């Protein structure tokens, strides 16, 4: 009941906060609901579909609002689970976080609207869509990748901007009079942009052959330099995700290392023959012929924990095995130094024994 | 020897409640929760598999007393303990501060009581330095 | 005859099932036939080409159906080779597999149609085209790559969707009245989609300068984030193919390792001087001065197998050689530990001999 | 004052020359100013916005020119800090550099214009935008990447050009008469270019079905080969930036190595017991019971410097750790050779002692 | 003269055949000449530029033909240099190679045309442009990359083709009646192709909202899968070029290894004290106090060659250093095994000496 | 020795049917298929080449006696056998279970009869553990 | 010993101006500026921390005597000095030219005066070659 | 010794034609083309530099006698020759066939006449195998 109450509070907090399994399914379902709300809004904007679209949108939005309200209430009521925030004071303290500010502002705006509204609805929908992240993971990853490849991205921007400016100016000069698409340099800049990005609307295109040749010569280089950032960002995304996975692997290594050291010390301090080991026997007594059984379970725990840790020492990378084996190489250096010292002792004794 | 054989017989009787000579995973679970620790079915299964040698899902007496007589020097855990402490040595100095031991020993894996870390430091700070050389510690557990 | 019958059945089953060499050529030819059928259907849809296109399509489709029927019958009749499925019962059991269900459904639909049909023909053609894979290799590879890069792909989708929504809304605001292309937010969303993908049909484009400026400022980022997935998927495809090749290399290593161990034991147990070796001599007797000839054969086989295995231990990778050499490094650890023990014995004797 | 004068000159030169922190902020602000000037010029080209755009442009350009003048004067006056250029003669010698030639030519052209001018203004703005780099870092990086991947880029150009020529010619043949878009081979070449680059203006497109099929078959391959250079350049940019970062890491390693060797020698030559060490004591005296305090200072500096160098030996790469550990492996080879020599001595003595 | 004649023949053959330095400049100039010929032909196709374009084209083409003929004659006359082809018979034998067949066919076609011609001129221009390669390097590289990434490319083709077919069919169904762009499935297929490739001509686009929704939903995935091959090919090109560079590095290693072994044997066999070394002294005598001078020459050559080879053993890669160090690791295994044998001898003597 | 030389002469006569002193690939093929094993022409070519040292496509008597006297200590197969068993040691424990040996021995490479695996375990299970230390097995094969 | 303890007491009194038994970072700053070298607050803090063992921000007498008695052989700087000289050995020959030492010693890190490099070469050019084998230098410094 | 010192006097007189005690690159070039081999100016420059120790562009007599007395055991060319032969050991067997030596010795680097390869195999084919163990070759060349 009470213990079950706290257990359920913690479990639901885990579901709402960092999810792993089925909590991800629930988050996907609520994401699908909000995405359907946005799609229904877009449909309602269509004139021929306005009636039924809005009719369904009203009910789907009331469902969305009740779901959001119950989610926020459960968040506040489960905020006491963590040791950081406990009780009503702790929950209110947690509610002060900026993300909770965003959630509550969206909630109050939505309830005010429900109880020219199209633009406010659009803004609120965009805000909740942004709210879907709940961790800034996407934004943090994008920022990290941009910062990591800042030099390449800035070089691409500089080269592409110079190419765009020069190509637009040259085509404008080559098509100032003949073509009415390029009556002003701003039109030429718009053309250069929609060409170097390969969008090519077709509203403005060169028609004079000098303009066509200049456009070709510059658009080759321009499209190359404008497509550069996509590849740069893809490589950066992959690299950063791999780095995060490596860090997670190393933490998953850290935990079984503690397990192994714990079990090894327990096994060594539960030896039957040795004395002054009450510091370990007292632990088993508090948890509770029995001595030998305790020793057996302890040594078997050590075996299983050593197996777990050894499996946890997967290479996962070239650098990882290189470091692990370099530890052993330093151990070899120490051992061979010891052998050198012993052989020095032997050669010193040689004259003595002769 | 014979006296240790009798001690292992008493231990097996404590484990093998059914008395059939084979320890069942359920019997191991019962004795564990009697000891105050709650293991999981898959955890206990992998546990016995690690201690199992005949691939039967249980243990006969010879495997049990072989494990009981199985000294850790034979186990060859020098490298494993070395790697664990190196993992917990964020600097690579070849040692580890006492406060880091206090934090880690009672926060990850199977958290140990303050008494356990007290005996750990007792048998670790042989020189009374606090920055125990983990290599020396594993060497001492081996010897 | 009978043994030849089973051999031919196995060979043809291998041809239909996993092919390596010329069976791939046969599969390519049948794929070309079905692709020509699809192309002829598409041509038949063209009005000015309908007569001759349909005339050739009828005969090419009858050829396709007879080829498909003979292939399916040969598959069923050759399904008995594998130990999993033998005899009529085994063949019928194999026919229950979902892929055989798809093939038989396509066959019956085609024969019913031949013996508003254009849409059914189109559906059947797409179904057989999908059927061409026969192993889901492409689909499995795509799914594995998508799952592996789930975070990067989802981040790209989230950021690109937010960019599309915001750009479409801003351009809609900037061109609500002046431009008739953006009379509704749905039209603006369509424009944003066909721009950020760089398709740029040209049916809708901004014309107001505020709209043009917003479109540029947003389309740069949007095209970057919309082109991200292509690079991500390319990298994933390459990585997964390399991983599969590495696994295949390791299996090709596994087999000659068994060969080497087999030959080594055979040659060690064929030694002339050693006794209690009839357990190996009986095998050679069953296969059938002969003793020395058999030993020569055995040592020769050991030599060739050792050569094969050693060649099979190609590096192929940094990690592979790192692991192979780490094995030897552990061996060095053991040997130097033994030398340390022996030197400890020597230093213990030192006081004794003095 | 005077020393403060030289210190301020050097600091402001560092801000103006290679920047690290807030000097980058100042450079970003001046870049934003010049970019706003360019944007205002582009706006002034727009007819409906000409009045206010030009009105703001005049004042923003006078601000830009005063900022540029003060920056150039401060550059000339701070050019004396470096040992290469000192005094008025040194500053005038530095002003001869080609980049300063570009800056001064831009300045004089701008002041002449201020005190058909639209084209001159555009040229001057482009020139200063190019001038923003101040180090050719972007141009050097692009040239290095192009040279490094010269073979791949040239192969892509050759294949893509052949594909463009062949596709344009074939579509021209297939659409010579039916379609007025392809009345000349030059028009077909323009179409092939704007297709293979995926710009697709829509001014020219095949309409005959033979032309459409040829365009499809060739445009697949053509778009692949035309999009190749973007990926090639992205990979090259990433690789070159990583190489530069590695070199910077190795220099950051080089400096603490000197620190460590310096401190080690100082600590070894400041030993209390040893004599003939006045060469080290004199340094600490000219910098100025005291002797032991100096020894403590020296050994303590050695400890901190050793820590700095050790943390400076970060792997940063697989090759780096491989080289560092190969040094130790060669050391191990030497040590084991020494042990072999000593064991040879022992085995030589064995017969003698027997 | 005669020796100079053969030297010049070899030098010019190297210029025409595999060039390294300034022969590349000559090849670039002739490439520029032929490219100008092609550009002038394309210009001549333009009606308003026909007169002057053709006038310049005639003279530029006569220059091109004279240069081409003299180059071909010099190739034939310099083909006698190589040991494979010597004399008139050797030159005629070499002229049989398929590339010379292409060259001679182009020459005869050009001379026949010069001494409906526009189409033949275009074909000849394309043929000579293809001829510019002279080694198939680009074609070989592209084929190698395609074969290496066959699985990824085929998977991309399969998935993209299925996506194109399905999207075109669905849009055709959604726009069969409302839109006249999609009156036939072939038209819808053309739209789907020019959409998924992101060419987006704009001649055909969906207008019904069901069609627009389907087009968006499918074009996202379709453009991803259609842009996949560009990245795949870029990665393959980079990998293959790196592999070729590695092989070239290993050959540049192979040659100085022979140099080092040669010099080492010469220095070991030029020792003054050792006898039976006339086999090396005769070499120096035939090349021609002198003995010691020759030995000094030999040791100096050994030093310089050892330096050259050691510098030639650059890392260049992780695998390269791993292999080089694994050689030493095996050597260490052998040395430690020898030490183990010696220690076994010592422990056997232990009981004996006691 | 001399008697071993006579035995090798009898063996060579058995192989070199023509008696010309050179073993032809066809002679080796016929003796193989007489033994009951069918080799391929390329396989036999690689075979003879692995023995062939004079580059003649055949083997003279000195090479035959060299292969006969070639003890596997000289061959230096310790590393190769170690690597093979490591390949088949899916865990890296330094040993291998008996059941895995039974499965692989008679299902991979040149499948061996049950008698061969029986003698394998007989000369391998010296400690009667089943989890034979493959390193010890190769060491005893070498010794 | 006792006399060295008294010398260290004099040194501590010179350092610990306050006389409270704890050397403050500010006291270290004053003594450094008296010595003619100006350190930074963060530099001095990390410096004492590398010297600090009790985590107090200062140093007690036992730590001062520990660092005074801390012979560099215990420090194990062989590998570090080896790596530094290898870093400055642009060729990898195992040595380094005298001119490179003249340039580097007086231009990098804490630039040393000509006298320091003179004594460096004096105790380094034992063979009078100039191309000092830095392995020998580190070995003698250790010895 | 003194007699070898006078022999080196004669050698230097042969090299140092000018007699100033400094060997000029032009003197080395003329003596080389007298010997029948034509070096390049940069090649001879790198030559002297590798032998040059005083950084003067020439060689004083002490350096010449150092190079004369410089035995190849000091040079430590074991690893270099090992790597060269491994480069030419396309199989990694630890040996190399005689025919490959005949081809390589007279086709790459500085091609050697048939006499040189004949003496090479004479002093290398100690066991008359042809598949010379290049490890043994470098070891004997060192010994
Ligand atoms: C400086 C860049 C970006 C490279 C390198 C220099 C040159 C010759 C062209 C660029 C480039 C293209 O811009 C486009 C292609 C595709 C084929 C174009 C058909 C003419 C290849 C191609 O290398
Ligand atoms: C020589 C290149 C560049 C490859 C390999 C050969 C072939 C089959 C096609 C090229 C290619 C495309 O040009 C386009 C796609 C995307 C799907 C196209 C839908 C029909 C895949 C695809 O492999």
């Amino acid at each position: 009941r009470n213990a079950f109450y706290r257990k359920l509070q913690n479990f639901l907090y885990n579901v709402l906060e960092r999810p792993r399994g089925w909590a991800f399914i629930y988050h996907a379902y609520v994401f699908l609901l909000v995405f359907s709300c946005l799609v229904l809004s877009v449909f309602s904007t269509i004139k021929e579909y306005e009636k039924s679209s809005e009719g369904a949108l009203y009910i789907l939005e009331i469902v969305t609002i009740v779901v959001f309200g119950v989610e926020y209430f459960v968040r506040i009521w489960a905020a006491g689970c963590c040791c950081r925030y406990r009780g009503w004071r702790g929950r209110l303290k947690f509610a002060r976080k900026p993300f909770c500010v965003i959630d509550i502002m969206v909630l109050i705006a939505s309830i005010a609207v429900l109880a020219s509204a199209l633009r406010s609805l659009r803004f609120l929908q965009i805000l909740r869509m942004i709210r879907m992240d709940r961790r800034g993971g996407t934004w943090k990853l994008l920022g990290s990748v941009v910062y990591a490849h800042s030099k390449e991205l800035v070089t691409a921007w500089y080269i592409g901007f110079l190419c765009l400016i020069l190509a637009s100016f040259l085509v404008y000069l080559a098509e100032k009079g003949e073509n009415d698409h390029f009556d002003t340099y701003a039109d030429a800049l718009w053309w250069g942009l929609i060409t170097l990005t390969t969008i090519g609307y077709g509203d403005k295109y060169p028609q004079t052959w000098n303009g066509r040749l200049l456009a070709a010569t510059f658009t080759l280089i321009g499209v190359s330099f404008f497509a550069l950032p996509a590849g740069i960002l893809g490589s950066g995304f992959a690299l950063k995700v791999q780095e995060q996975h490596r860090q997670k692997h190393f933490e998953k290594r850290r935990n079984p290392a503690a397990g192994l050291i714990q079990s090894a010390w327990r096994f060594y301090a539960t030896n039957l023959s040795r004395t002054d080991l009450h510091s370990t026997w007292q632990y088993y007594e508090r948890t509770v012929g029995l001595k030998v059984s305790i020793r057996a379970v302890c040594v078997m725990r050590f075996l299983v924990s050593k197996r777990k840790f050894k499996e946890s020492l997967r290479p996962y990378d070239v650098m990882d095995v290189i470091e692990q084996y370099s530890a052993g190489h330093l151990d070899m250096l120490s051992r061979i130094k010891s052998l050198q010292s012993r052989v020095d002792q032997i050669v010193g004794r040689g004259p003595a024994i002769t | 020897t014979e006296e240790q054989i009798a001690e292992f017989k008493e231990a097996f009787s404590l484990f093998d409640k059914d008395g059939d000579g084979t320890i069942t995973t359920k019997e191991l679970g019962t004795v564990m929760r009697s000891l105050g620790q709650n293991p999981t079915e898959a955890e206990l299964q992998d546990m016995i598999n690690e201690v199992d040698a005949d691939g039967n899902g249980t243990i006969d007496f010879p495997e049990f007393l072989t494990m009981m007589a199985r000294k850790m020097k034979d186990t060859d855990s020098e490298e494993e303990i070395r790697e664990a402490f190196r993992v917990f040595d964020k600097d690579g100095n070849g040692y580890i501060s006492a406060a880091e031991l206090r934090h880690v020993m009672t926060n990850l894996g199977e958290k140990l009581t303050d008494e356990e870390v007290d005996e750990m430091i007792r048998e670790a700070d042989i020189d009374g330095d606090g920055q125990v050389n983990y290599e020396e510690f594993v060497q001492m557990m081996t010897a």
